[PDB]
């Protein structure tokens, strides 16, 4: 692919990621590196959470991931239950 | 917003020959929007401390230190420095 | 996605019914609106005919068969510059005689894109770089349209145009009555490439394990969908056709497609310079 | 943003310049291709006040459930309240509150709606909420003839204005202008009039008391100028914001009130 | 599976024996449909047996409506120091009392349902041969609480074994439930109860405990043990309370 | 005593009749299932037939007597097992051509299941070892059923086949008709082992063919639950027991 968010290793939208933070006027400018960061941190945090869910996919004889083991993976990790709980 | 062929590479990234429902994908559609909120909120108030208001990497990698807990943080923050520095490659 | 969620649960019964009597006179309004966009359509379609000269001119441009005339080489190539600095672009580059047209025109065009960035891979360069014009043209009586990607005569296949067409239907849906925001897509219809031996950019083959399968522990060759921008010709299957995470893929297919009909081929060049880049 | 910056700008320097003299005639049919679209822009607004009729049926049975004035029927209370909504669910909510008669149709209707949106949303102000929940209705109609549209809030007989209907008018320019004339992306406004607010004693919230500007929705009704008096580029943008809240209650939250009351809408499509 | 208690014995087992060993699975899945042609075959039976069945049953219930008066050998039945307890009152809810002295059915009737059960007139079984099953039908009389004459509970069962699982058969197991529509009055339906959140207050209908939920089962595919308990409490109320309801009635039977 | 005893006491005795008559019509109703039960006794017995030729074929196959064919090679030895499982089991031991057969089949398969388990010993287990065929037949008249152990030319004892008889009762009892569940046992028959010398173990399994015909009754009762586990479980699903995939009452 050629895309801004091939060029940091990220499978997230680094462009929309971008745009929304423009349109949500959050501020009055944002810089190039800050839609990078956060689409970073949001691919990582949804690899981590894909990672536990589908562990107990497989802990559960299972080849879709359910939002139950979504729910399970949430409450099992504790860092995750206090980021999302 | 919707994050869902994102969140499906990701996932045939992290487990090839898994997948995920609807529902579970709007659940993580959620996740992922929330998470956003919280980071571009908390950069906008750290903005406010600064002139013009501009947004770089710093007031998001504040904005990850300060929600993020503990080991998260920490990776968050550095796949966050390694994407800017890539990027800037 | 219910804002105001909790309000709506503490509405008595009777205003409750007065709300609802508001969400059927919203579905009266969406068919309104679904007249409208009918008429809308076959209006783009009667302005068909006036973008052709201009289309028709930019391709011949494209194409070298034209050459520039003294009208058109006083228009600034970047809009917005200083003189000074026009006059060093202009002087930056001499003029090779050998380059007989715009090359990687409607590849650079379709890669400034960000949408259709992301499917643009390495291998589809080169075969994108045959890419003589871009066309689109709407229906009324198949009720859709059709993007047509002219292709010269290359090492790859031998088809001369590839032809993506989208069905789609102008009438609130049944299943989201109140989400009517336009004209959806029915289902889409790629092509067939006659690859050539060896091009096949779209299909790959790995050596899998069915070992997961019936009675059967061993390791095969499995032919797999590659990533290409090819694939574009292989749209998802619709609802009826084929029967998670594919109505996604169909409506990116048919956001690529709206990104290419209504925002590329009317300004292919300024994608070109890349002094305008859109996303979605 | 255009100009150079452009995103492809290392590539069109490198062009020989018998392609960047092509370029340049690309440029030049470009110019013309904007030309035809302003033709079509046109059109399509032709079209707008051609369906106005069309719609307003509707629009007025909707102000007559809101006020209360004609009671809904059999299909409409079998019409589901939110959509999405198991049948269970719906009983649930149906039953989840006793029917109070004294509420006569939906209260704060179109300032919920209005408050809803996050565009103008971040106008309302807290001492706009009891005035704009008075708000009956809010119309609008587009004109050819000075080329452009208007929105009307309908207020009911309130403690802090006389006025019924507070007019806000937009008018719009279809042709490109010549000093960026491939920035074209459809109509742009020229102008924009509000309204003289009768306001009562001490009840203008547009005033503060310090009198100074104050900050409140109904300014919305006090547009910026374009010729200004010479005694300003803020001016500009704020009536480019302007014009965009205008098109915001014009297009999105009219045309789906209820979908906003609901809240089941937010601003993006 | 791979648990089998003789699993290092059949490893151990030459190939010669081990093919042999997988002849005698082969003969296993043939004899397992034959069982299941005897079950279908008894499961007839029982069809064919309704019948004989059903003229007494029906005196049955006409001896519990009143609608006829006992004979001089019914009379002379013990209803079980014979005259004491016979001359101990004077003169002048049958499925309710012999249900609730069932312990299975017991733990599903609650307080509420007391009532609601005072009003069946009669319970019966029959079974079906083409959608293979059976059914319990609760007739009700004009009660105050929903218009149903007859509340219905049907089982679809399967008596053949299952391509997943052949050789694990052990006779017709259940395939389904499908209970009825009770036309629940206003205020009367005992299975919905209610309850409120923090802010007027909101209300909010949750679930309730009756024995009126046998008559909404549990779903089989849509999106288990449940399922397998509501078949047996009709299992429990199809072959042990209707063919011997005086005998629940009476607290003859423990 | 009756738990519903109050009831019946506190009942105004006017419906005490009518509870009387319905008792009347119960004791009919047992009658009709022991007609029902009678014919499904006659049902089995029809049945035996068709399981004939399975069980011959096993008792074939079990004595090497025949060879097994394409398709029962193609059965898996063990079920839920993949074909990497299955394969490497096969390929866990290599084929013995000094074996005739399965070894003990009916031995495992009756030590296996749990409560003929507890009736095997120690020095039962080499006798047991004989046994080619474990059948049962059931009979209308006699109103009973038979087990019939198959034994091979023996050091033990000259009996070819010894065998086990339950007569049973399908009628409801005059006396106390409501007690009635089905068909009970009646009695028990079992047969006279001609020991050869030295060789009579009877703790032992072949007591089973001694039948005793409040610890008596219990003797009775548990001895018949012995032979309805060999009539009903075992002998349907011999394999199943051998492999030890199953292990019931």
């Amino acid at each position: 692919a050629k895309t801004r968010s091939s060029r940091a290793g990220l499978q997230f939208p680094v462009g929309r990621v971008h745009r929304l933070l423009r349109k949500g006027n959050y501020a009055e400018r944002v810089g190039a590196g800050a839609p990078v960061y956060l689409a970073a941190v949001l691919e990582y945090l949804t690899a981590e959470i894909l990672e536990l869910a589908g562990n107990a996919a497989r802990d559960n004889k299972k080849t879709r991931i359910i939002p139950r083991h979504l729910q399970l993976a949430v409450r099992n990790d504790e860092e995750l239950n206090k980021l999302l709980g | 917003e919707s994050y869902a062929i994102y969140v499906y590479k990701v996932l045939k990234q992290v487990h090839p020959d898994t997948g995920i429902s609807s529902k579970a994908m709007s659940i993580m559609n959620s996740f992922v929007n929330d998470v956003f909120e919280r980071i571009a909120g908390e950069a906008s108030r750290l903005a406010h401390y600064n002139k013009r208001s501009t947004i770089t990497s710093r007031e998001i990698q504040t904005a990850v230190r300060l929600l993020l807990p503990g080991e998260l943080a920490k990776h968050a923050v550095s796949e966050g420095t390694k994407a800017v520095t890539k990027y800037t490659s | 996605l219910s804002t105001n969620f909790d309000m709506i649960q503490a509405l008595p019964l009777n205003v409750k019914q007065r709300v609802c009597a508001l969400k059927n006179l919203q579905m009266k309004t969406i068919q309104i609106e679904s007249d409208f966009y009918k008429r809308v359509h076959e209006l783009e379609i009667e302005f068909e005919g006036k973008f052709k000269s201009t289309f028709d001119q930019r391709k011949a441009i494209v194409a070298g068969e034209v050459e520039p005339t003294k009208e058109q080489i006083d228009t600034p190539i970047l809009e917005g510059l200083e003189g000074d600095q026009l006059a060093e672009l202009y002087k930056a580059a001499e003029a090779d005689p050998s380059a007989k047209g715009i090359k990687d025109f409607w590849l650079t065009a379709l890669r400034t894109h960000d949408l259709v960035a992301e499917a643009i891979e390495e291998h589809d360069v080169p075969i994108l770089s045959y890419l003589t014009d871009v066309t689109t043209a709407a229906s009324k009586d198949p009720a859709g349209f059709k993007i047509e990607f002219h292709f010269a005569t290359n090492p790859y296949f031998k088809n001369q145009v590839l032809t993506k067409t989208y069905l789609l239907g102008f009438d609130p849906d049944a299943e989201a009555p109140l989400q009517f925001d336009g004209p959806h897509v029915i289902r889409a219809v790629g092509d067939t490439i006659e690859w050539e031996d060896g091009k096949n950019v779209t299909k790959k083959a790995v050596k899998k394990k069915q070992k997961k399968g019936a009675n059967a522990g061993k390791f095969l060759t499995k032919t797999v969908k590659a990533d290409s921008f090819f694939n574009f010709f292989e749209p998802p299957k619709s609802k009826d056709e084929r029967n998670e995470q594919a109505e996604e893929f169909l409506e990116l297919d048919y956001e690529m497609g709206q990104a290419i009909r209504d925002t590329i081929i009317p300004r292919a060049v300024l994608f070109y310079t890349g002094e305008l880049q859109s996303d979605d």
